[PDB]
């Protein structure tokens, strides 16, 4: 499928042509472009002046003005003699060295995007037609997602809760455990002593940094208050009735006193 | 549910109260939806990997191909800069000057359609010769693709008439016609002459080593060339019906036209509408069009040489009762070596491989008609075409 | 680095500049255009004459040619850049291979090659007549465990037993 | 300090209730888990061949698509059949001889010659002098050149010095870009001292409910720093101005708003006297002349109803006016190209909403949003009269590239 079909023709004659270019001047015998900055030469079917670039001497930091700019003068001297008939003086080449130089370039301004080529021919004029109406077709494609990613990312989000929770276990608990364990017994008084002990630990979870996690926040700050109500709780029956082991009392006060102002000689 | 209900009879098939076996049942359905869960979360798993693909790929074309046509509008719009621009030079002068003469092909269409008439009534002779091999015209690529070439000399009087039809003059196909009768019919068929005897020169038994080499090159090169040839003028109907049916048939004209387009939109006006889809420029540029049957027509020909040979080789009698596949595969093994013969000797045509397969439509339809009915040897009859099925299969490829 | 050239231009090219503009009065003279088949029907073949556009074309092929002293180098020169319209359309036909082809095939077709076989279809249905089944077994294993239990040992501690029996109102209700 | 929680892992958690605790509470987000992976199987075969011929028949506009671009493969055949022949005739023409030291020889006789155009080296005049901190705000020597110098010192590719058979910037491509980006890594402070120093004015800028409309000409006075194409941010550092420091100045907006939205608390006790006025309407009625008016119903005097287009507008400040930080993200980075040039001249966005064709991601939504459902959570009247207004909350915004979408999904 060469006749026509713009592809084949373009690889057989078009890449034909590209090693064509590829020996040119660096099968000329040999690389008489350059002085042998390539050995396979890269590409001379175009420049490619970081691998071919020795027309001279100089090439250096600052001297291709004074050997490159010698090369270019050179081979322009050289190459105005030998060009001038090498398709020089025969121009009907030169002639075609301009018309698909130009006028197929000529072409091209029918062949660009777009602007006064026809302007049929559909491509032209939207060239980024799968952003215009395939990023369109692809918002339907957000209408689509719009439900599947946001399942994908609330339940990937919902597992990792799960993992979340899953690493949360003496905290993110402990509201329910010290707070039934609060008004049962004392609250042991390790049940609240012990509890806040080794929830302590991670209520310095809550403590070694904090930012910004409310949820820890709230963890320590209910323990903060439910720490404060067996405190009003136990200097309320301490004091007013008055009536247990009174040194029993004063250790609760005491203790109770020393972690609880001593977490709020943290804050 | 309606279900959950018949779930109530698979539980209630534990009793009525079964708190133990209410457990275990729990556990069976434990198992049911832990394997429904292992599949369906595997198969969940690839139809959400198909939907990534889906989308990064929708995603990945819809910006890097938008990219892609609009690194067209990058490179392409790159293309609209030198267009009145570039080659440094009278280019003006160039393309209308000196390109004014490339309008005066006048003396080369005097003395290369008089030489194309007298050279090709030489060379009706000379690049149509035969008689009888030395191998096979002598030398058929030169000779039979010399009147293959003098044909596409002549495709300007064979194939770029149907370009040139009303140019700008009446005796540009009239008087040169009378210098294509010994200059079109005398090299194409020449070249059919030289083709018909170049692959009846391959249908010759060995045949051979320089004589199918040279034969056969002539008939790849001019038949493939015609095959890209007559593909280029289909694909100047294609070409044009890509292009002038985009214009004649847009559709804005819109009745559309009567009597030159539908029929024959669209092709749609020889020189340069009609043509240059198949012309210049065009670089090819007529399209070419030899031979037309090199083997680009005259391939069926080799292959029903072999399969017409093959055919020939029955003797429907069977000269004892079924002997047509003694002879007709016989020519199937000069099918197979002439088919690698010629597949060695021609890379784009003229008999590669189809000439064992077209034999075994000469050996399967040679066999399915010497013991159609009872009319051979009935307690012969299907061991000696069975016999040849799987004999003739294991001779070959099988 | 000023890189100073210098080429064949302005006192080559001004031959291309002015004997190759004779073409404003020698081209137009002789009219040597439309088409080339003047011998091909034998008749005229000058016609008349081409010589004024062969001073004019060979003004484009000896004073454009002793202009392409070094310009022959450099005419050609856009062989590698008016092809930027066969790097780009053909890149475009790639592109239309990938969106005119891949990206509404892959897309439409891509898209719908997971289908049922999910099978879901099926199996979330059966994860379903599972899932709900199973419900259904955890609720029926509580309420039987309820009321056995909380009349049972919770004889004593009213009014904790009567969360117990809000529980069984919720599960049998 | 900032784990893979708090990304809405309090909203997580906003299933029910933290309300001690509940591990019962994780095996309720267990049974609302299987409930989204039925309903999004059940996304998947609705759109695995069902909803896939949904995108088949979207196809029908896309495959269309294909169809013009079906004619741009004949534009692109066409374009490429006449640049393949043309160019093969190309092949044949000028090269003649090819040959391309003989017959193309622009290239050959300047193999790096042609290439000759790198003279622009390397430092560092108009890098500190046309731009003092800045020398700009009227299209000046710091927009219009000294960021077009600083786009010269990425046009030195800093790392493709020589090529030594080449070599245009050996050693001048060794304090190039180091003395620009020294220099302009002083213009480069100097703009993230003016990005904390003009949003900290932009933290004072709180001038109409809220609106932070300081910040809106003050965030004209940032597109020229985000546009600023080196490239403006270089090391994630322009954008570390307009979002980084933002951080903690979207906290002055945020808590703005978190402060100033939970304030216009005011109800009712008991309303059994307009219940004897719908108990009174169908007294006389119908059988009389209606009675109801429509009558009370004292919920539709707007008690929350009035958050319904200030919340929502809060809510689209936290969505919508955070719309407007999409006109302050970076901007809106795009475009100005060389490097101050098009948005030298065009640095005026919206930039809400205002369309959605896009793909981005952003914050500053979340206690706006959480204050205005939270706000609205006892509300036992509401919504049966609230039904269009809870669901015009959940039909709200369809168009719009924004969250506010999410938003109206959280609505």
């Amino acid at each position: 499928k060469e006749s026509r079909a713009y592809l084949n023709d373009e690889s057989l004659s078009y890449i034909r042509d590209p090693l064509n270019g590829q020996e040119m001047s660096k099968e000329l015998q040999h690389l008489p472009n350059d002085s042998m900055r390539l050995n396979y030469l890269v590409n001379s079917k175009q420049f490619n002046v970081k691998a071919f670039l020795r027309d001279m001497h100089k090439q250096d930091s600052f001297n291709d003005l004074n050997n490159s700019l010698d090369r270019l003068d050179s081979d322009i001297q050289d190459q105005s003699i030998h060009l001038k008939q090498l398709v020089g003086k025969n121009f009907t080449k030169y002639v075609k060295i301009k018309n698909k130089l130009d006028q197929i370039y000529k072409e091209f301004d029918e062949k660009t995007n777009e602007k006064n080529q026809c302007d049929s021919p559909k491509e032209n004029q939207i060239n980024v037609e799968s952003l215009n109406k395939k990023v369109d077709e692809v918002i339907r494609t957000t209408t689509f997602k719009l439900k599947p990613l946001m399942d994908n990312y609330q339940k990937i989000l919902n597992y990792q809760a799960t993992k979340k929770f899953i690493e949360l276990n003496k905290f993110y608990f402990n509201l329910p455990k010290s707070l039934k364990r609060c008004l049962t017994n004392n609250d042991f008084n390790e049940f609240i002593i012990e509890y806040s002990k080794g929830l302590t630990l991670r209520r310095r979870f809550n403590q070694s940094s904090d930012a910004s996690q409310s949820l820890v926040i709230k963890r320590i700050w209910t323990q903060i208050e439910n720490l404060l109500v067996t405190y009003k709780d136990l200097i309320w029956n301490s004091l007013i009735n008055s009536n247990f082991n009174i040194d029993q009392p004063q250790e609760t006060i005491l203790s109770l006193f020393s972690k609880l102002l001593n977490l709020e000689n943290f804050i | 549910m309606s279900s959950d209900p018949l779930q109530q009879v698979c539980d209630l098939i534990k009793g009525d109260l079964s708190l133990e076996r209410v457990r275990d049942i729990k556990e069976q359905l434990l198992k049911e939806k832990s394997v429904v869960e292992y599949q369906l979360n595997k198969e969940s798993d690839k139809y959400y990997g198909e939907v990534e693909e889906s989308l990064k790929l929708l995603n990945l074309s819809k910006n890097s191909v938008t990219s892609i046509k609009q690194q067209i509008n990058e490179v392409n719009k790159l293309g609209n800069d030198n267009r009145f621009a570039i080659n440094r030079y009278d280019i003006l002068f160039r393309a209308t000057k000196l390109y004014e003469t490339v309008n005066t092909t006048s003396s080369i269409y005097d003395r290369i359609y008089n030489f194309v008439a007298l050279m090709e009534h030489i060379e009706r002779l000379l690049v149509a010769e035969l008689a009888e091999d030395a191998l096979e015209t002598g030398c058929p690529h030169l000779l039979e693709i010399h009147f293959l070439l003098t044909s596409a000399r002549d495709f300007q009087e064979q194939v770029v008439v149907m370009a040139k039809e009303a140019t700008e003059d009446a005796q540009r196909t009239v008087m040169k016609l009378f210098s294509r009768l010994s200059g079109i019919i005398s090299k194409f068929d020449k070249l059919l002459d030289g083709l018909t005897y170049d692959i009846v020169e391959m249908a010759r038994a060995e045949q051979i080593s320089l004589a199918i080499r040279l034969f056969k090159i002539y008939d790849l090169e001019e038949r493939e060339d015609l095959r890209i040839e007559a593909i280029r003028n289909i694909i100047k109907k294609k070409e044009i019906e890509i292009e002038k049916s985009s214009i004649k048939k847009l559709p804005n004209s819109k009745n559309t036209a009567r009597l030159q387009d539908e029929t024959p939109k669209v092709i749609e006006y020889p020189t340069n509408k009609g043509l240059y889809q198949e012309i210049m420029s065009g670089t090819i540029s007529t399209r070419t069009a030899p031979r037309g049957y090199k083997h680009f027509l005259i391939n069926g020909i080799n292959n029903s040489i072999s399969e017409m040979f093959g055919e020939m080789r029955e003797k429907y009698v069977g000269d004892q009762k079924f002997d047509v596949l003694d002879n007709m595969d016989w020519i199937f093994n000069e099918l197979i070596i002439v088919k690698e013969h010629i597949a060695n000797c021609c890379p784009p045509h003229w008999n590669i491989f189809e000439v064992y397969f077209d034999q075994y439509y000469k050996e399967l339809h040679s066999l399915i008609t010497d013991l159609v009915e009872s009319e051979p040897e009935t307690i012969i009859i299907l061991d000696i075409l069975a016999f040849d099925k799987t004999f003739q299969d294991t001779l070959k490829q099988d | 680095e000023t890189q100073q050239s210098a080429m064949n231009s302005s006192l080559d090219h001004l031959q291309n500049d002015l004997n190759r503009i004779n073409l404003q009065w020698n081209r137009i003279l002789s009219d040597n255009t439309n088409p080339l088949e003047l011998a091909l029907a034998f008749l005229d073949d000058t016609s008349v004459g081409l010589g004024h556009r062969y001073e004019e074309f060979n003004q484009l092929k000896s004073q454009i040619g002793s202009h392409l002293q070094d310009v022959v180098n450099e005419h050609s020169q856009v062989f590698n850049t008016n092809v930027a319209s066969y790097g780009k359309a053909v890149s475009s036909i790639m592109q239309a291979q990938e969106q005119t082809l891949n990206l509404k095939n892959c897309l439409k077709e891509a898209n719908e090659k997971i289908t049922t076989d999910k099978g879901s279809l099926q199996e979330l249905n059966d994860n379903n007549l599972k899932y709900t089944k199973m419900i259904d077994v955890l609720v029926n294993i509580e309420e039987l465990l309820q009321i056995p239990e909380k009349i049972e040992e919770n004889i004593r501690k009213e009014n904790f037993h009567q969360v117990q029996i809000l529980l069984e109102r919720g599960f049998i209700l | 300090t900032m784990e893979n929680i708090d990304d809405e892992v309090l909203l997580e958690i906003l299933t029910d209730i933290n309300w001690s605790i509940e591990d019962d509470a994780d095996s309720m987000i267990e049974r609302i888990d299987l409930r989204l992976a039925e309903t999004e199987y059940l996304f998947n075969q609705n759109l695995l061949s069902l909803q896939k011929i949904g995108p088949n028949i979207r196809p029908y506009e896309d495959k269309v698509n294909d169809e013009c671009h079906r004619i741009i493969p004949t534009l692109s055949l066409f374009l490429m059949e006449m640049s393949n022949f043309s160019n093969d005739i190309e092949n044949v023409e000028s090269q003649d001889n090819g040959l391309q030291v003989e017959s193309a020889n622009k290239k050959l006789l300047w193999n790096t010659l042609d290439e000759l155009l790198k003279t622009v080296s390397l430092d560092e005049i108009s890098l500190n002098q046309l731009l003092e901190c800045p020398i700009r705000e009227k299209n000046l020597p710091w927009m219009e050149n000294q960021l077009n110098l600083l786009l010269k010192a990425f046009q030195a590719i800093g790392s493709d010095g020589n090529e030594v058979e080449y070599n245009l910037r050996e050693i001048s491509g060794l304090k190039q870009r180091l003395q620009f980006y020294e220099k302009v890594t002083k213009i480069f402070l100097n703009r993230i001292v003016e990005e904390m120093q003009k949003k900290f004015s932009n933290i004072r800028g709180q001038d109409i409910s809220h609106d932070q409309m300081i910040r809106i000409l003050t965030t004209l006075l940032i597109f020229s720093p985000l546009i600023l194409f080196c490239k403006e941010i270089s090391q994630k550092s322009y954008q570390a101005i307009v979002e980084n420091w933002n951080v903690s100045i979207q906290p002055v907006y945020m808590e703005l708003w978190t402060k100033k939205i939970s304030q216009l608390q005011g109800i009712d006790t008991n309303d059994e006297k307009m219940n004897e006025l719908s108990l009174s309407q169908l007294l006389n009625e119908w059988d009389t002349f209606r009675k109801e008016r429509k009558t009370n119903d004292i919920n539709p005097v707007f008690k929350n109803s009035f958050s319904l287009l200030t919340e929502c507008l809060q809510t689209m400040r936290q969505e919508c006016i955070v719309y407007q930080n999409f006109v302050e993200v970076f901007f809106h980075i795009s475009s100005k190209h060389n490097f101050e040039e098009y948005i030298k001249h065009f640095n005026d966005p919206d930039a809400p909403p205002i369309l959605l064709d896009t793909v981005k991601v952003m914050q500053s939504d979340r206690e706006a949003a959480v204050i205005e459902t939270q706000l609205v959570s006892r509300i036992f009247q509401p919504i049966v009269t609230r039904l269009s207004s809870y669901f015009v909350e959940l039909v709200k915004a369809e168009p719009t590239v924004a969250p506010a979408l999410t938003f109206y999904l959280e609505n």
